[PDB]
């Protein structure tokens, strides 16, 4: 709803808009750009990719990355709107892409 | 009242024995009897030198000798020539599956073979009347784009220049020939030269290659500066001290029909041959090892499996060079729950080895290992090198394809008895994490067993097995309790490498 | 079937050719065993994998 | 220095007994006593014939 | 050991860690003030696991 | 910087400098293609280049 509102109005003065959030595969883009979206921007698909930084640990047999948000107070030290996670290792982006 | 501190070391000498076990005491079953890696640890002696004066110099067999104690298991899902290729770069060796057609077997052992020269026998060359578009399909075949141009196209023909990679690289025109494109003022080496003098020209020259040619012109052999830089890269490989090539090793059954697949790995130049089964003790078996001794003599032949003294002494007596030792100790095999028959891998190495070692045949201790802390103590036990399969599959050299299942990064690894690799099943199909490439994990493993003699207080393995032996070297069992509390414990979670 | 001829490969791995001589060259002491610590039982059946899949 | 792989069969003689225990020693309880199919394994011995022959 | 008693005479000098007499003996000979025993029984610690090396605590 | 068609400023040595200053700088860049200058400045009047080739088995 968000991506489509905005768009209906930013297209009219011919201003591009960043689809940001809450995609995770192919038909999000997809679907994005067919609300109005002229690009995605991606965090989560892309943290844990080998050009992504900065090293892999291994937790719960699974080879992971430390992904968090900017409004975490991790990354704010250098009221959260953000948390610290993990996400899995996806390899390089030059066949993710 | 107590004793002075300046006494303290006379005062050891009132005690009967050295704190905790001698390797005798500690396999001397009794009470207690049948055990594995994990019952038991290795005390910690005196350091007086740093971990990165350890040597790791190990004998694969009476005749070869490794850097590193490492051997890459010959499983489909473990070791083809990538894996083989990069064990023996890092100072390990490879054996080759046989999961496969015999030339698709002596094309991997080709493939490892080649892949470091020295003087490179029968060099690919190319025509002068060859297309651009040949060049190029030349290149993603073998796939290397430096090509001496000779007259007749073979590797025995008139040098008349030679064609590179930058040369065929921002042509547009596909359809002009070698000729043309070529590089006619070669530098070249005359034949009769030996390597080192070869070399030197090819240093000064600064070029990709130097082709040696007889005084007729004609091309002989042929050098290639990235050979300098992989000796460069990788000191500690394990390579033919003559012909600078790494060294490889296949695996082969003992029916008739691997007669014919053996001669074609040989022509393939390979250099030592394990005979793979489960129970090697067979006068199958046996009559294999007396059939390639006398048909190939310069092969180093490994017999096995075995674990008992009997058996050992039996391949021995057939002429093997080495043993591999395990029988149920691996990862994915099931031989002990399905024939009733094995041996704790421990006790295996050290009752097999300690009659073994005494004919100078070294033993690989073959399954059950998953850390440093194993290979250190198989090695403690007797083995000279030590056998990995699963540790090493899911690594990028191995041959596998990564699929994703609960979460995770896998590959499939697979034991040589289970149906599908044999397409009464002796091992099963399963899966392995990921974990990247051995170029990281095996100096990690060599940097760790470093550390271990260290805390040891052994400057090389070799020194390792002459303190054990002696009783210089002391050991302590584990009790379960013991093993919960020498591993993590008695944390909510927990995340060694990278 | 199965049981069947997986006791038979059972057979031939220790060396014995029926259970008859089974029985004598155990009560001879030809026949030899080994004590399974529980690591050693562990270390025996299937481990250090992430999944797994006999007959058929 | 090494023995001669030669003399391999011959130097098992020099043993007091066959690698392994026999079944009066595994079941010679003891230290340890009461066992079951679990706690023990069969030692692998020659192989000079085929599976199928087996009776 | 050596160059703190002769330098820092009045520090307490706690040398470690061992697991055996022989590694005792050795840092006791040195001036060791006490001892610090454990290798491999820390709860976050993998020694024994990666080094093959190490004591159960008792 | 990763890319260019004309590269600016490229990065340069002076004759005096050593193999040793050399590889130094080819593991903080990094790259192994620096043309010499006399004084050692990019502007410099060039006199050579040093590439990997050069100092690979020196
Ligand atoms: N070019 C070439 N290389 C070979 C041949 N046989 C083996 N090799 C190995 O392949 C490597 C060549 O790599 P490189 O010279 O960088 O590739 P190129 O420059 O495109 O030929 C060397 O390490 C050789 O030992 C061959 O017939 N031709
Ligand atoms: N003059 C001369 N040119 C050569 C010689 N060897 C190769 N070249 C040419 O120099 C260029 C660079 O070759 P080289 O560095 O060997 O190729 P690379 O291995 O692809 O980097 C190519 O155009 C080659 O044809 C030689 O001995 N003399
Ligand atoms: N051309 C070539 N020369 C080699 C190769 N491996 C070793 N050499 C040469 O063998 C000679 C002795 O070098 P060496 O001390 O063995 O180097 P290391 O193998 O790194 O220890 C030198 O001339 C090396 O350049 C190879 O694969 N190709
Ligand atoms: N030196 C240099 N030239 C470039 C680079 N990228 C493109 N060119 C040149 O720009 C010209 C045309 O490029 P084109 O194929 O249209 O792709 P584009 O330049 O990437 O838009 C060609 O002559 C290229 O060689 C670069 O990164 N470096
Ligand atoms: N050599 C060099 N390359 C630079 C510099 N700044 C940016 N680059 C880029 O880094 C890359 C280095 O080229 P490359 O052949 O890979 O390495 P080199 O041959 O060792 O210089 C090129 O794409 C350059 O455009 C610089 O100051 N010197
Ligand atoms: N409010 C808030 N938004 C964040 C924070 N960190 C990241 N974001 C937003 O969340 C997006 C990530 O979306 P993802 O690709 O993980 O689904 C980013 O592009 C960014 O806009 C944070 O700490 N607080
Ligand atoms: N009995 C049996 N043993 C196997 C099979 N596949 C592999 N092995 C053994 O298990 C070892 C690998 O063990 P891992 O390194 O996975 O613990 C190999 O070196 C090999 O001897 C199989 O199908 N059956
Ligand atoms: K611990
Ligand atoms: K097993």
């Amino acid at each position: 709803t968000a991506v489509y509102n905005v768009t209906q109005f930013a297209n009219q003065f011919g201003v591009p808009c960043i689809a940001d959030g809450g995609v995770q595969n192919i038909g999000h883009i997809t679907k994005a750009i067919a609300l109005g979206a002229s690009t995605v921007m991606m965090g989560g698909m892309l943290a844990g990719t080998t050009e992504s930084p900065g090293e892999y640990f291994f937790r719960d047999g699974k080879r992971l990355k430390t992904y968090r948000g900017m409004g975490s107070i991790d990354a704010m030290q250098k009221v959260a709107q953000g948390v610290t996670g993990s996400v899995i290792d996806k390899g390089s982006i030059k066949k993710y892409i | 009242t107590y004793r002075d501190a300046a006494t303290a070391l006379e005062h050891l000498a009132t005690y009967a024995e050295k704190d905790g076990l001698s390797v005798e005491q500690l396999m001397d079953s009794k009470t207690r009897g049948g055990l594995t890696y994990n019952d038991f640890l290795v005390l910690p002696g005196k350091i007086d030198f740093p971990s990165s004066e350890v040597v790791l110099s190990s004998r694969l067999t009476k005749k070869i000798t490794l850097n590193a104690p490492f051997v890459s298991s010959p499983m489909d899902t473990v070791t083809e020539a990538d894996m083989a290729i990069h064990m023996a770069l890092l100072g390990g060796i490879g054996i080759i599956h046989h999961n496969c057609t015999a030339e698709e077997q002596a094309e991997m052992v080709r493939r490892v073979k080649k892949y470091e020269n020295g003087f490179i026998n029968a060099p690919v060359v190319v025509g002068p009347d060859a297309t651009v578009a040949d060049v190029r399909r030349m290149k993603n075949e073998f796939g290397f784009a430096g090509f001496p141009v000779t007259d007749d196209g073979k590797p025995t023909g008139k040098l008349q220049g030679i064609i590179t990679s930058r040369d065929i690289q921002f042509v547009e025109d596909e359809t002009l020939l070698v000729s043309e494109i070529m590089t006619k003022d070669v530098i070249t080496g005359k034949q009769g030269i030996n390597l080192e003098e070869a070399n030197q020209i090819l240093k000064n020259t600064k070029k990709g290659k130097l082709p040696i040619v007889d005084e007729a012109g004609c091309l002989v052999s042929m050098l290639s500066r990235t050979d300098l830089m992989k000796n460069q890269s990788y000191p500690l490989a394990s390579k033919s001290a003559d012909t600078k090539q790494l060294l490889c090793g296949a695996a082969i059954g003992t029916i008739d029909a691997d007669r014919q697949r053996l001669a074609m790995l040989v022509e393939a130049g390979l250099d030592v041959v394990v005979l793979d089964s489960s129970q090697g003790n067979s006068v199958f078996q046996i009559n294999m090892i007396k059939w390639i001794k006398e048909t190939f003599p310069d092969l180093q032949v490994i017999a096995g499996n075995v674990v008992t003294r009997e058996q050992a002494a039996s391949l021995i007596h057939a002429g093997a060079d080495g043993l591999r030792i395990g029988m149920g100790s691996g990862s994915i095999c099931i031989t002990q729950e399905v024939m009733a028959c094995g041996r704790p891998q421990g006790t295996a190495v050290y009752n097999v080895t300690q009659f073994a070692n005494q004919f100078g045949v070294p033993c690989i201790a073959d399954g059950g290992v998953q850390n440093i802390g194993h290979i250190t103590k198989a090695i403690a036990l007797g083995a000279s090198t030590v056998m990995m399969g699963g540790m090493l599959a899911g690594t990028t050299e191995s041959p596998g394809e990564y699929f994703f299942r609960d979460g995770k990064r896998l590959k499939t690894y697979r034991g040589m008895g289970s149906i599908d690799a044999m397409q009464v099943a002796q091992g099963v199909t399963g899966s392995v994490i990921d974990k990247g490439s051995i170029k990281k994990y095996i100096p990690y493993l060599y940097n760790g067993l470093q550390h271990s003699c260290q805390d040891i207080g052994v400057r090389s393995l070799v020194e390792f097995r002459e303190k054990v032996d002696s009783g210089s070297v002391r050991f302590e069992f584990r009790t379960p309790s013991a093993q919960l509390e020498g591993g993590v414990h008695n944390l909510h979670s927990y995340e060694l490498f990278d």
